């Protein structure tokens, strides 16, 4: 019945900086904690066990504190191998009643870049097929937060949209959204003006891309 | 140190009962206890139940007690989960782990509750939708000169069921510049996503664009020219 | 005194069942009064028998009154009378290990002989009958033999002995070559 | 006066009973016993997971009184041996302070011999049969965590001359009396295991029990702390939590030795004799010997 909270829920450091992680329990947990480190698709790595002792082949890079309710994870010299999101578990109790903390997701702080948006209307096949998809894009912008607005004759839009991000870029420490908007072939062919408006810092002014018919 | 495989993806209707298995190598399958670790699409890590495979005793936690069981077949060294009266949330990759004890008649045992072994992962879908190929659909040139000079085209690869989908670009030769924004569900059960590559508008109708998608559930592979605008 | 046979190399579960007692001391011995196995409390003891390494018990079955003998790997050499000494009731048995090993192999020549081989421990004559896939059957007490193979005897070759009333079946595989003109 | 007594009881099922539900109340495990089969699916084999707790384990005194309508006879002869009518004998409202230490091979932390060492079996002819010895005089057995036990090395060999001075043959006039050690089983059987501040020990004991009769040199015995034991109360399997202390340790007297004697060679020049124990019964035995339990009105 151990709950687990790591504070910073998203962390974002200069790359060679250091970074540090907190895991707080609700009851004592006594150095049963572990820390784990989890790449986008992979399976996770056993960083560090009993609080502070590190696993084979864990650089001194990172280090493990902390004792009864409040843990820490150090990061000393932040690499680009370092990059993922991490989690810790206690396992005190017993009968085994080990849980885990929701994570902290460790990503790289650089500059900020807006992002570069595009539209693109539904494909005649797809038209023809019998459904109408549009599509907005914010190419390699900065800061994952972003805000997405449509409209379907100068109305807002809602319900209708789902966007996706990717994972942050390895090259230019970047990300991309996509915001698809749905709508039937058939409510498709009533309106006229599909705009989709976006926001960010460093663009100085909300960015619309729209089109017709 | 052992070597943790499991078994391949699963498709379930809800209701069903599933049963992955972990096969564990390299190291005396006794002296390890073996716990499941669960992980839904956008959430994170969680604790099903372990196994002390010396004394074949489990214990499982207090939300999965009653329709999850692990087993241990200390003959071929396989760990097994089976979870029984699927729900639709119960749709997430299941890892195997492990640490090592000790035992195997030496009557040592720690009983280390971290995990320093696991698996590649078992996705495990329930969902009451059918198996089906995608629509690939390409998103033409928004217009030859857009934001900065470089274009931007892609493909949508929407109403496909199973999640294992792979897209590429020009069969792998095109690689620099591409996105492809993970998977989301659509309120029909069937998944969409887009696969996007940005190229200088000058490079359009001279080189042309592909983008393959391939998908092992439907035994479906599309190839889509995009065609400039 | 309960007769039984067994195969060189197999298992064997020799029984004892307590004067409907329970989970009660116990103890295995051969003619020698050499311990060969037996508990104390809740725990098992082996004594100096050439069997100690093999001879084991089941746990299990303490608490239901049947404590016995199993004898892995069976050696010709471990055929003895085994004593089951519980309180005061002395079971006895006669463990007989048989062998039976085919001399020629198994890939042989159409026209080439087979010889099966009794390995018998101290004390016994017995009875063997080995049949071929084909139906074609020897009897002997020793070494069994076949002049002449044909390729129909390719297969398995059932050999059942017999001693003291008791049988033991020995499924042997020979593999006779085909060629043609 | 003029009374009976045996290889039987007083207190021996009692005890045994009182000591199985005293370590029950204290050392908790996560136990695991086997009820067996009928079949069709239906097959037990209880599991027990309850809160495994670092507690530490003390032996107090326990005195046994008399039960009911009933009355403890003690017999008195200084060198009273097992079975036969004892000549001098009292009654007695409780027997003595007996120290409940559980543990193999080697009977610790109780009574010694007043006069000599005696032997006690209940039949010296089966091999089969355990053999208890009460000694002349403690030894010590000093053990840690730290996986040794060390005992004087001149106290126990001469203890040993003692025991070989009386051995099957029935305190023989002479034979060879060789000393070897267990030929196998279970690991409490074939190791000197007991509960040492509260840890399971396991020590290896061949350097005890490897020899021939007819400055400050040790002896050094390995040892070892088991988690997954098997029970001596019934047939089941235990595990308990590892150590939480650096610094186990324990000072124990050896007052006896529990053995076993090599058969096939029935009345012959030797004799071989092995450390056994197991039944915890013959522990108990050891100190309640001398007692029996008569109707009174
Ligand atoms: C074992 O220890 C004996 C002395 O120990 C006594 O009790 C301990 C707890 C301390 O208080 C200590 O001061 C006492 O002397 C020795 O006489 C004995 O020789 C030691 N070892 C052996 C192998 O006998
Ligand atoms: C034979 O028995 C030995 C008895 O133990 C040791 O006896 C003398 C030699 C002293 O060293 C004393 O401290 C020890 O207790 C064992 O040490 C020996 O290992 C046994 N022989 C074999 C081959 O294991
Ligand atoms: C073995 O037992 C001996 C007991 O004698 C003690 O003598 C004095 C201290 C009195 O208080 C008496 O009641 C005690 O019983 C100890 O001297 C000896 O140290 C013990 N051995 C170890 C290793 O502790
Ligand atoms: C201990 O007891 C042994 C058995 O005693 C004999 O048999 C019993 C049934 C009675 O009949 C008793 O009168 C007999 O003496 C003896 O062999 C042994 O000498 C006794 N004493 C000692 C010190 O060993
Ligand atoms: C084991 O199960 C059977 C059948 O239910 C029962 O009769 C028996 O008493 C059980 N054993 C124990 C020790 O409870
Ligand atoms: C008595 O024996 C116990 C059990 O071995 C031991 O732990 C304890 O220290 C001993 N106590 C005394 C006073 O000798
Ligand atoms: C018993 O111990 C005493 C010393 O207390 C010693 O004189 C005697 O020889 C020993 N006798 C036997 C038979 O062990
Ligand atoms: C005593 O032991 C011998 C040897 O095994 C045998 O007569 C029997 O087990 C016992 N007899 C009596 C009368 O106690
Ligand atoms: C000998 O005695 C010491 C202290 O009494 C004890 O800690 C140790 O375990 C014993 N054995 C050895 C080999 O030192
Ligand atoms: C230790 O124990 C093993 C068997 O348990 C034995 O072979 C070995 O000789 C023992 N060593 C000593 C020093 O007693
Ligand atoms: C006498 O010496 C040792 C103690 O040094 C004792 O354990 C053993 O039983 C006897 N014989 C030999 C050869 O050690």
């Amino acid at each position: 019945e151990l709950e687990l909270t790591q504070s910073p829920a998203t962390l974002s450091v200069s790359p060679g900086e250091r970074a540090t992680l907190s895991c707080r329990a609700s009851e004592s947990v006594s150095s049963d904690l572990a820390w784990y480190q989890q790449k986008p698709g992979q399976a996770p790595r056993l960083l560090i066990y009993g609080a502070s002792t590190r696993a084979t082949g864990v650089p001194a890079r990172f280090s493990g504190s902390g004792s009864g309710a409040e843990f820490t994870l150090t990061i000393s010299s932040l690499q680009s191998e370092d990059f993922a999101v991490y989690y810790c578990q206690q396992y005190n109790n017993w009968p085994p009643r080990y849980t885990f903390g929701q994570g902290t997701r460790l990503e790289i702080k650089r500059t900020v870049a807006a992002p570069s948006v595009f539209i693109f209307p539904p494909s005649d096949e797809q038209l023809k097929s019998g459904t109408a998809s549009v599509v907005c894009l914010l190419n390699n912008f900065y800061p994952r937060e972003a805000k997405v607005q449509w409209k379907v004759d100068n109305a807002l839009q809602s319900g209708n949209s789902q966007e996706s991000v990717t994972e942050q870029d390895s090259k230019d420490s970047t990300y991309s959204l996509s915001s698809t908007l749905t709508l039937s072939k058939a409510d498709y062919e009533k309106h006229k003006v599909y705009a989709c408006e976006v926001t960010h810092q460093g663009l100085s002014s909300p960015v619309t891309k729209s089109f017709n018919r | 140190q052992v070597q943790l495989l499991e078994s391949g993806a699963e498709v379930k209707k809800p209701g069903s009962s599933v049963k992955v298995s972990c096969k564990a190598s390299g190291d005396t399958f006794i002296r390890y206890s073996f716990t499941w670790v669960r992980q839904a699409p956008g959430q994170g890590l969680e604790w099903m139940g372990r196994i002390i495979t010396i004394l074949d005793v489990a214990h499982y936690a207090p939300h999965l007690q009653g329709r999850v069981t692990i087993t241990a077949d200390k003959s071929t060294s396989t760990v097994y989960l089976e979870l029984r009266n699927l729900r639709s949330d119960d749709t997430a990759v299941y890892f195997c782990a492990g640490v090592y004890e000790g035992e195997a008649d030496e009557g040592e045992y720690d009983n280390n509750g971290f995990l320093k072994h696991w698996g590649q992962g078992t996705l495990v879908t329930v969902t009451s939708a059918s198996t089906k190929g995608p629509s690939v659909f390409p998103l033409a040139p928004s217009s030859k000169s857009t934001s900065g000079g470089t274009a931007a085209l892609g493909c949508l690869v929407k109403d496909y069921f199973p999640q294992p989908v792979t897209v590429s670009w020009n069969s792998g030769a095109l690689t620099s510049g591409v996105h492809t924004f993970p998977a989301v569900l659509q309120s029909s059960g069937l998944y969409s996503l887009s696969s996007v590559v940005t190229v200088p508008s000058s490079s359009l109708g001279t080189q042309t664009y592909i983008c393959n998608v391939n998908h092992k559930p439907s035994n479906t592979k599309v190839d889509k020219k995009v065609e400039p605008k | 005194k309960k007769v039984v046979l067994g195969k060189k190399g197999d298992t064997v579960e020799l029984t004892c069942t307590a004067s409907q007692k329970k989970s009660i001391q116990f103890h295995w011995k051969n003619s020698n009064q050499i311990k060969i196995l037996g508990n104390q409390g809740s725990f098992l003891t082996k004594g100096p028998s050439k069997l100690n390494d093999r001879a084991d018990s089941r746990r299990s079955l303490w608490d239901q009154g049947n404590f016995p003998l199993i004898i892995k790997n069976l050696k010709i050499e471990d055929s003895d009378t085994y004593i089951c000494e519980v309180e005061d009731q002395k079971e006895e048995v006669q463990l007989l290990v048989f062998g039976l090993t085919a001399n020629s192999d198994t890939h042989l020549l159409q026209g080439q002989s087979l010889t099966l081989t009794l390995e018998s421990p101290p004390g016994s004559s017995p009875s063997v009958q080995c049949r071929s896939p084909r139906g074609k059957n020897i009897q002997g007490g020793k070494t069994l033999s076949v002049s002449q193979l044909e390729l129909q005897d390719s297969g398995t070759w059932t050999c059942t002995v017999l001693q003291n009333q008791k049988k033991v079946e020995f499924k042997i595989d020979i593999v006779v070559l085909a060629f043609q003109k | 006066t003029e009374n009976f007594n045996m290889w039987k009881n007083d207190m021996v099922e009692q005890m045994h009973e009182d000591i199985i539900s005293l370590w029950d109340q204290s050392l908790k495990p996560c136990v695991k016993l086997t009820p067996l089969c009928v079949g069709a699916g239906s097959c037990n084999t209880s599991v027990i997971t309850q809160a495994c707790p670092k507690v530490s384990f003390e032996p107090i005194p326990i005195h046994y009184c008399a039960p009911a309508g009933f009355a403890i006879l003690k017999c008195n002869n200084k060198t009273f041996n097992g079975t036969g009518p004892c000549t001098n004998v009292s009654t007695v409202q409780c027997t003595h302070g007996i120290r409940p230490v559980v543990s193999t091979q080697l009977l610790l932390n109780g009574s010694l011999a007043e006069e000599e060492v005696v032997i006690r079996s209940v039949n010296f002819t089966d091999n089969a049969k355990t053999i208890i010895v009460q000694l002349n005089t403690s030894v010590e057995i000093n053990c840690t965590g730290a996986g040794h036990c060390n005992i004087s090395r001149a106290k126990w060999n001469n203890t040993l001359k003692q025991i070989a001075s009386k051995l099957r043959e029935q305190f023989g006039n002479n034979k060879t009396i060789i000393f070897k050690q267990s030929s196998g089983g279970d690991p409490e059987i074939v190791t000197h295991s007991f509960n040492c501040g509260g840890e399971f020990f396991y020590c290896n004991s061949t350097q005890l029990f490897n020899s021939t009769w007819f400055g400050s040199d040790t002896i050094t015995l390995p040892c070892r702390i088991k988690q997954i034991i098997n029970m001596w109360q019934k047939v089941g399997k235990a595990m308990y939590a590892p150590p939480i202390s650096g610094q186990i340790r324990c000072s124990s007297n050896i007052t006896g030795l529990l053995l076993t004697r090599d058969g096939g060679n029935s009345n012959n020049e030797s004799e071989i004799f092995r450390p056994g124990g197991g039944d915890m019964r013959d522990n108990w035995r050891s100190e309640l010997y001398k007692y029996k339990v008569v109707k009174i009105e």
